[PDB]
């Protein structure tokens, strides 16, 4: 008992709430229901103009989001990408797939203890808003992460 | 030293016992709806037997010696007569007594004495509470096993894998001397106790929709 | 089975002065033995700088038996063989009685002697004549020892001497 | 030490979950019973992965596990 | 079967002085044995610090049998061996007698001696002659101890020494 | 003096054991990845045996008498059944127990005693270090030997120079009394143990490109 | 098995004075025997410059046995047979009592004798008469030696005398 850990290491509820508030006020979407958590990030703040080359400054954001992710004992994590219709379907589908692959690779390099990570990108096949005037600035063009807390 | 430990364990046991007894008494009717017994009771005031079953069993005697079976069925408690159905009191309720024997000899007079007295009393409280929880969980496991055995026997009898119990009634007219008389002698004997069959040919299966 | 020379706790409930030996009982409150009792007696040391009790006749509940483990006691949480009591019981009385008798003798004799160099004579009378009998009786009774007395609410610890079965 | 710190506060300990509950409906960080999921890697004691420590003691200071293996690192050395 | 050295209550009904040997009976008023009685005797200690009672001739009602369990007594709710009695009975008596005898001797002899340096003559006469016989008799009687006496309406507690069946 | 030697040796051994165990915990996944056993278990959950090979042996019995051998093969451990594949913990994990015993009463008096205590503690620390390293070396050697024997058996069985083990299995239908029933008795016994063939025609060679 | 007269270490807990001998227990803290207990006694020397412990009754954990290895003790970090305690217990009290009694006698007698060449008379009285009985009593009691008392938290080393199994 005395040497048994009091709580799960590297976890503080106050820290969790604080950083969740920070992300939400910075605009990155965090959504919670039951124990299933979803995070949304506009692709404009991440990539170039329809290019699968992450901007250098975004590494701080990636560090922050991984730091948040580290507090949850998890099993499976899904990362998917959405985009806008640009030239064809296959073009942006491949673009989304590459972007998801890159972000998944960076996360896997980071110390986020999971068992499974799925990654995919479906271009502009799941619209969420009628407004499609902008290109990479359109809100629907984004990335999203889903997972379910265990126990 | 350990006197505080002992009294704290006693206090924790008693207090947790009182709390759990209060909870049980608070929740009565739904408990009865759960562990009904008279419904399961058969047609001759006879308690059905107790059946257990295990699946995918492997035993290893030593090197080059292994025995594997898929399903096994065992009879734990043989069926018998009864006068009343059982209930939950003997399976869930547990005793209680307020411990009222603190010996006035080891009174903490100094600060360290008070500190150790308090900490030892607290840890005794916690240990007693945990022990009470263990008693409760083993009791509930026992009653669940009993009910499961009963319902499984019912299911197997539906499956037609066990013969029903057999009862012989013998009725005799008035009897006795001129001083003692009984009008109607009714003797109920049990001839055949339920048991498992061996012939697989007549076993009947089932299918839902 | 009890190991040779282990420690047990017990509670003493009856008090007695170190005057007349008698059966004194203690009750074991902790350890393996619960509800057991032990009767014994005390000893009078030559000097009363400490006091100990001999405890030999042990009775354990449960079964009708009487074991004969003999053991002594130490002051709980003090680990010393002395007893908590008072020892200045009968020094002052005898000292004062002897000194007063001597002073009486001296006053009578010296103040009668210095008469060459009525109420004063009567004081001489009383002191000179009542000093001597008092002084000799005080010498006779001076040898009374100062006693000690245990208390009826003092616990104790017992170290064993022999084994049991 | 506040398990539900900067939250609704402690609600109760779910044993079936082995976890505390904050008043805001979010699972806490601490544990409340040994019957929970803790990441256990480092352990103490000796004669591990053997029959454990043999209860019987020998005059010699060597300690031998119940499966017959002797642990020099557990036994004190000359 | 009675535990080795267990305790029981009893009521003392007949009082006695610690002066002459005599049987004393007590009555058990509780416990398993109810209405039983017990005859025993007393002892005289060197000093009046306590009083203990021998109690061996135990008679149980119902059956005409007599076991001889021997046991002692302690002061109930006091748990001490002291007896409720007075002990300053005959100190000042002999003290004053001896002191007066000596004062008489001294008064007669010294007031006669101081004559050089009829009522006074006869005072000297009586004092100097009746002091001496009184002084020797006081030395003769100084050794009578002060007595203690139990009372007829005090309860008592009896602890056992050996077991019975 | 020697007391300080002994306690310093204990402290050093414990500290080295804790350090090495921590390192082993930190570098874990690759270890189990390389030391698989499930990919080595045989068909019937039977652990393959252990073999040893020797090359170019020589013995001088005495004057006038010499015996040389080219290659020799030994069955170190006969194959036997198994329920769970072995891991590396029961071969490499070290016993760790922090010695918190303040069994020190030869407390220092002067600077000279303090420094001889210091140097004794230093050499004890170093002795614990070397002891732990030696134990680790023995453990790793043992586990390497076992794995080598396993792979040797695999290679030779592929080369068809040893007899593969043979197990016979028998099946029985429903069995038991009226109170106990088993569905499917399946009894498997390894009739033929693995062994080598001292014959010669049965030898097939291998040559890569 | 223990070599013929080698070194062991233990710690004592029960403090005792060299007044009334009795069972004393120590606990072996190191060596092959750990958790072992040793009860024994002490000896009274003619000179209180040292103190040694007669330790014979050894009980080792594990098996219910009672060996009788008898050995003595030496002060750790001292390598001597002395005991760490106080030695000036009872010099000054008797010295002062005797000297004061003698001075009283002298003052009374000399100032009485110097009369030829009332409060001074009373001083003569008290001194010359109370000095003498006090002087003889002090000479009677002047011969009590100085006690030595061990403490409750001192360790010790034991040199063996005979071998065991």
């Amino acid at each position: 008992v005395p040497k048994l850990p009091c709580r799960v290491d590297g976890a503080c509820d106050a820290t969790i709430i604080k950083m969740m508030t920070d992300l939400n006020k910075k605009g990155i979407k965090v959504a919670s229901v039951g124990q299933n958590y979803l995070i949304s990030i506009p692709a404009s703040a991440l990539f170039a103009d329809q290019s699968p080359r992450l901007n250098w400054a975004s590494y701080s954001l990636l560090n922050e989001i991984a730091a948040f992710l580290k507090q949850f004992r998890k099993i499976a994590i899904t990362v998917t990408s959405y985009s806008s219709k640009y030239v064809s379907v296959k073009r942006e589908r491949a673009l989304t797939l590459a972007r998801s692959r890159v972000v998944s690779e960076y996360l896997w390099s980071q110390g986020v203890d999971s068992r499974i990570i799925f990654t995919q990108g479906l271009g502009s096949d799941k619209p969420i808003t009628s407004y499609t005037l902008g290109g990479d600035r359109s809100p629907n063009a984004r990335v999203e992460i889903t997972f379910r807390r265990a126990v | 030293k350990e006197t505080a430990l002992s009294v704290g364990a006693q206090a924790g046991l008693a207090w947790r016992a009182k709390i759990i007894d209060e909870q049980l008494n608070k929740q009565a009717r739904n408990l009865d709806a759960i562990y009904d017994f008279n419904s399961l009771v058969l047609e001759h005031n006879i308690l059905p037997p107790v059946l257990l079953e295990g699946r995918n069993t492997l035993n290893l005697a030593d090197a080059q010696s292994i025995r594997i079976s898929d399903r096994t069925y065992k009879v734990a408690k043989q069926a018998h007569f009864i006068t009343t159905p059982p209930t939950w009191r003997q399976y869930l309720w547990m005793d209680y007594v307020k411990p009222e024997a603190p010996n006035v000899t080891l009174l903490p007079k100094t600060k360290a004495e008070k500190e150790i007295w308090c900490i030892y009393t607290e840890r005794g409280w916690k240990n007693g509470i945990d022990q009470a929880n263990t008693i409760l969980e083993e009791n509930i496991a026992r009653i669940k096993e009993d009910f499961g055995g009963m319902i499984l026997y019912r299911k197997l009898l539906a499956m037609n894998m066990v013969s029903p119990p057999y009862v012989s009634h013998t009725d005799l007219g008035v009897t006795g001397d001129g001083s003692e008389i009984h009008i109607d002698d009714r003797v109920l004997r049990i001839t055949a106790l339920p048991e498992l069959n061996v012939n697989s040919a007549e076993w009947r299966a089932a299918v839902a929709k | 089975i009890i190991k040779t020379g282990d420690i047990m706790f017990a509670v003493l409930d009856t008090s007695v002065n170190s005057d007349e030996p008698g059966p004194i009982l203690a009750t074991i409150v902790t350890g393996k033995l619960k509800g057991s009792k032990l009767i014994g007696s005390f000893n009078l040391p030559s000097n009363a700088d400490k006091m100990v009790i001999t405890f030999n006749t042990m009775s354990i509940p449960g079964a009708e038996k009487t074991i004969s483990i003999s053991a002594y006691a130490i002051d709980p949480n003090t680990a010393r063989t002395a007893l908590a009591s008072r020892t200045n019981h009968h020094y002052l009385m005898r000292y004062g009685s002897l000194f007063a008798s001597s002073f009486l003798q001296g006053f009578g004799n010296a103040f009668q002697s210095a008469n060459t160099t009525s109420t004063l004579e009567n004081a001489v009378i009383g002191l000179a004549t009542v000093g001597k009998a008092w002084s000799q009786q005080a010498q006779q009774l001076f040898n009374t020892p100062t006693t000690v007395e245990v208390y009826s609410g003092t616990g104790l610890g017992i170290l064993f001497t022999q084994d049991v079965t | 030490d506040g398990c539900c710190s900067k939250m609704g506060g402690i609600n109760y300990c779910d044993s079936s979950a082995g976890r505390l509950v904050c008043n805001n409906g979010f699972y806490s960080t601490c544990y409340c019973t040994r019957h929970a999921v803790m990441d256990l890697q480092f352990l103490m004691g000796c004669c591990l992965w053997h029959g454990g420590v043999y209860p019987q003691l020998n005059s010699s200071g060597l300690v031998v596990c119940n499966d017959g293996y002797v642990s020099e690192e557990c036994s004190l050395q000359k």
